[PDB]
């Protein structure tokens, strides 16, 4: 006898753009869930995040 | 070089619900002081209101016949509004306070000739005489009379109201409400007295007082 | 929000004239902190106490009030004041209440001149409910629900002797406070103006 | 003693709350060999009221094969139960309704059926409920619900009529938002909020009007409406673990006991 | 063989000055007890013979005035009887009862502008206005009231009488007596007002009650 | 409550400012409880908490923004055509919604403003300055099919981050007005 | 602040500091902003110190 009961609150099916926590993805196209590594081979090693 | 010691002037003095604020006082000049009594005039304990307030009073009576049917009420009386009366002693506190919490205590007399038969019921009922049924008044605290048994039954109850205290110049609903049934029919035969009286006796129990009032 | 419920502002004023008996009633007071009474003309606008425009806002209320009674007299004139409370409700018949009927209940007296001028009066809790409803959003009335614990007048104990280069009435100004306040069950409603 | 009087004859305490556990459970004969003391009696000793009879050789019964007991209140009246039920017929119609516990309100103006016996075996109710409502028939419609505590201003209960009140009034007590096409069932509380110390449920004269309702519940409803389709609502009630109950009371006789 | 416990019958049960000697009695069957309230409704104490008995009440006033000689007498009364009223709160207790055993606290209050002159005297005088002389009536307690000086007088007195209580429905003489004499005479000049108020506050001390009675 | 409007054709940009001042009567300002609140202080500082509700018809497609004052945006209170382009709308920050699934949307406002923080009672050009904080507007399509009403409404709240300073003299009676 | 009565009069005064403006509020309750009672009784002199309270 299963009991799992969740009440759906409000705003149901909305699509918020403003932060990152609700703009990113829920699946993916690329096979097998993968991930991709660094690398700095062809770049001199400047990397800019500021 | 002296020091001239003065009068008091301003002080809390006075009674305890009588503040006397004063910006000019004086010291209490009052010679003699409390004497005992070695020959007394008077042997019983003084006055107060635990030999005032407490105590039974004969507040109604009605009178029990041959000729009322099964579930007839002899008595329908409020056991709060007739305390509430200038014959009794309990009067004179009760008139100049406002709000009061308290407790009841009842006892019932009744005289029946051995020669007679049947019996009554006495319920304390809160608040009201509501549709709830005759045949299940032994829920309510009672006691019950017999011709054979007993001729006096005795209640204590507590307090149950919805409010903090009760107004007596102004009651919202009576707290207690007395009742006395025919319980079963009384049943004589050639000669024989075909009535008996009854009494009701009440009290006081942990009368508290809250707020006294000047109006009458 | 006690910040605004604890500090004293003005809600009435009365004036105590040289030409009142002793036992003349001046002034009577429902106790309740939604009483307030004064107005002003430019702007058109009616004023409110501080304690007012928080009670304003809830169903119930319970708490001590402290009435505070500032005089503004001469040094040379004189007299005694009796302020009396009356437990009870906002309506019950209190001008039959004689000077002398008024000792019985707690009542307390006031020298007018000296250097103190202000007079704290703690009015205690007597109900039989233990929280007192806010009626004035209703319009009709009902004999159990009710907004005041009784009421507060303002005799004359002592007549005013006074010379003759000096004025012959004495102001009053009377605040209004709370102490150990509470409230629930919010709503939204605006008050109007007590006439007495 | 508090009052310095005297007493030999005593009158015990009298219906002791929740004597037993109403499962047959244990904690050998129970009745046999000693001979019956408790088979002959007088019931009007308060004294020698409370002895336990035998007359007969008896033993233990067992134990009971369900699990939970059925005989206790807060698991009898965990399950929702009947009160009203309404419909509208026109656009921005307010509706009004108060729980009543009084006696004298005969249904459908008051309590039906089972809360009807309910809560008159008993004086004093104190503490919140449990509300849960049910949307049946057309869709697309908004609404709006909102609780007024009693002795403030509110509409004329139990007449379906025009709105009185503004916004700003109604949503200062705080309210609830729903559309019929999404969810078609709001399960909410209800606080406790009251001056006096509890209400209660049989009385007389202006104590009836006066110390009875407690809660004042209404619904205003837009956007209806469309091809004239019914839009029935019903109200279930509850109660919750908060929740008191006092003074036990003679039960109601045949006559009261009406239905809807 | 087992032992059957039985009802109580014949005891002394009841409140203190109602002995109900029954031959028939049962136990007493009332449920719950008494609960105190967490979130009180009444944030002053109780009310009691303390707070009920012992209070100032405002019993009489008299003015004083430009045109009264010297030696005059402003107010004449009787102390214990204007107490007695149904006005007062204190009435509730003394209507029931008959003895009683007292101290009598006075205070008087008068509110002079600064613009006059003059002084008046309060005794208290036990039992008479014998032939005694007004200018030594300082033997007796007094206060010494004055248009310069200060405004508010208080007396306190033990409880001086030949018998052992006072009667309240049947008295004897009045125990006490307070005068109030016009010690010099009241001056002022143009325009300044030609009098003052006048007032006088009273309460018991010590409050010993005795014997309570039935009789209106 | 704050306020509440409809719509009436298609493509039709709306725009309603939040609003401290003193000045704006309702309903082009702060209602009954909200007027009487915020005029008990006299600064307010921190974000806020904004829930609103659509009711009326179904199958429509919404999306709004937010922008912080001082900056260009279209004229407030005034229901018109949509006169900035689709590029500095969504560099702002937007949501998306439809009436048919949610029917609700509760969003958290910033706290973005040059200055310290604003105040509720002004007079001059103090008051058209330092009162607005935020501007909240909404656009709508795929309006419409037979003429069915879309009114939306719109409702405030506080947060643990805002602060309140310096308690002020309450409002008289005649401030407080009602919708 | 500094006054001078005779004390043949009778009245009395008051003097607040209010940041801002002299909005909507009661003049009933001016006793909630730092203020001092002036009285032809008691006395003449009043003094107030205040902080910093600005926008900007």
């Amino acid at each position: 006898m299963m009991r799992n009961e969740t009440r759906v609150s409000t705003t149901e099916n909305v699509v918020n753009l403003s932060n990152y926590e609700d703009a990113r993805a829920k699946m993916s196209f690329a096979l097998d869930q993968e991930d991709w590594k660094s690398d700095p081979s062809q770049g001199g090693g400047i990397k800019i995040t500021h | 070089e002296q020091m001239i010691q003065s009068v008091d002037r301003t002080a809390v003095t006075g009674a305890s619900y009588f503040t006397s604020v004063d910006q000019s006082s004086v010291h209490t000049a009052e010679v003699g002081s409390h004497q005992i009594e070695p020959l007394k005039t008077s042997v019983d304990k003084p006055g107060s209101k635990k030999t005032q307030g407490e105590k039974f009073f004969l507040i109604h009576s009605a009178r029990w016949l041959t000729t009322h049917a099964l579930f007839h009420e002899v008595a329908k009386l409020d056991v709060v509004k007739l305390l509430y009366n200038e014959q009794f002693a309990v009067q004179g506190l009760l008139r100049y306070h406002t709000y009061a919490r308290f407790g009841i205590e009842i006892q019932v007399q009744i005289n029946p000739t051995p020669f007679q038969q049947g019996g009554l019921i006495c319920a304390m009922v809160p608040g009201d005489q509501s549709y709830g049924s005759i045949a299940s008044l032994t829920v309510y605290p009672h006691g019950l009379l017999n011709c054979n048994i007993n001729n006096v039954v005795r209640i204590k109850v507590p307090f149950i109201y919805t409010r903090g205290a009760y107004h007596f110049k102004d009651p919202q609903y009576p707290v207690w409400e007395l009742t006395i049934r025919v319980w079963s029919e009384l049943n004589i035969g050639t000669g024989t007295s075909a009535y008996t009286s009854l009494n009701v006796l009440a009290r006081f129990t942990d009368l508290e007082l809250h707020g006294l009032t000047p109006l009458s | 929000f006690t910040t605004w419920t604890s500090i004293p502002t003005l809600a009435a004023q009365f004036p105590f004239n040289a030409s009142d008996s002793v036992g003349q009633q001046i002034k009577v007071i429902p106790v309740d902190p939604y009483f307030f009474q004064m107005t002003n003309t430019n702007p058109d606008q009616k004023c409110i106490t501080a304690l007012a425009s928080i009670c304003q806002m809830f169903c119930f209320w319970r708490g001590d009030l402290v009435f505070d009674f500032q005089v503004f007299p001469t040094k040379y004139h004189s007299g005694r004041l009796l302020f009396c409370f009356v437990p009870g409700n906002e309506l019950i018949d209190v001008t039959g209440i004689t000077l002398k009927q008024a000792t019985t209940a707690p009542c307390a007296v006031m020298d007018i001149a000296g250097v103190q001028s202000t007079l704290r009066f703690r009015v205690p809790w007597i109900s039989d409910t233990p929280y007192r409803v806010n009626r004035y959003t209703k319009e009709a009335h009902q004999k159990g629900e009710y907004t005041a614990i009784g009421k507060l007048i303002v005799y004359c104990y002592n007549r005013l002797t006074s010379p003759s280069n000096v004025a012959h009435h004495v102001r009053v100004n009377v605040y209004l406070s709370a102490i150990n306040l509470e409230c629930f069950a919010p709503l939204y409603h605006a008050m109007d103006v007590t006439t007495q | 003693d508090d009052s310095g009087g005297f007493s030999t004859t005593v009158s015990t305490e009298q219906n002791v709350p929740d004597p037993q556990v109403g499962i047959t459970t244990m904690r050998m004969d129970v009745s046999g060999v000693q001979a019956p003391v408790g088979a002959i009696t007088t019931i009007e000793d308060p004294v020698l009221a409370k002895k336990v009879p035998e007359t007969f050789p008896e033993l233990k019964p067992g134990e009971s094969r369900h699990t939970s007991d059925h005989m206790s209140i807060y698991k009898f009246m965990g399950r929702s139960h009947f009160l009203c039920t309404f419909t509208f017929n026109s656009n921005n119609k307010e509706y009004t309704f108060p729980i009543t516990l009084s006696s004298t309100s005969n249904p459908p103006h008051g309590l039906p059926s089972t809360l009807r016996w309910f809560f008159n075996l008993f004086q004093l109710y104190r503490g919140p409920l449990d509300l849960t409502i049910i949307i049946t028939g057309a869709t697309d419609v908004d609404g709006m619900a909102w609780f007024t505590p009693v002795g403030l201003a509110v509409d004329t209960p139990w007449v379906e009529k025009e709105s009185a009140l503004q916004i700003d009034y109604k949503t200062a007590l705080g309210a609830v938002r729903f559309n019929t096409r999404r969810t078609g069932n709001i399960q909410i509380r209800l606080p406790w909020y009251s001056y006096l110390y509890a209400v209660s449920g049989a009385l007389d004269g202006l104590g009836d009007k006066t110390d009875s309702t407690f809660g004042l519940v209404s619904i205003q409803i837009a956007n209806y409406n469309h091809s004239d389709e019914y839009l029935s609502f019903s109200c279930y009630l509850s109660v919750t673990e908060q929740s008191e109950f006092y003074f036990p009371r003679a039960p109601l006789n045949s006559n009261a006991m009406l239905s809807t």
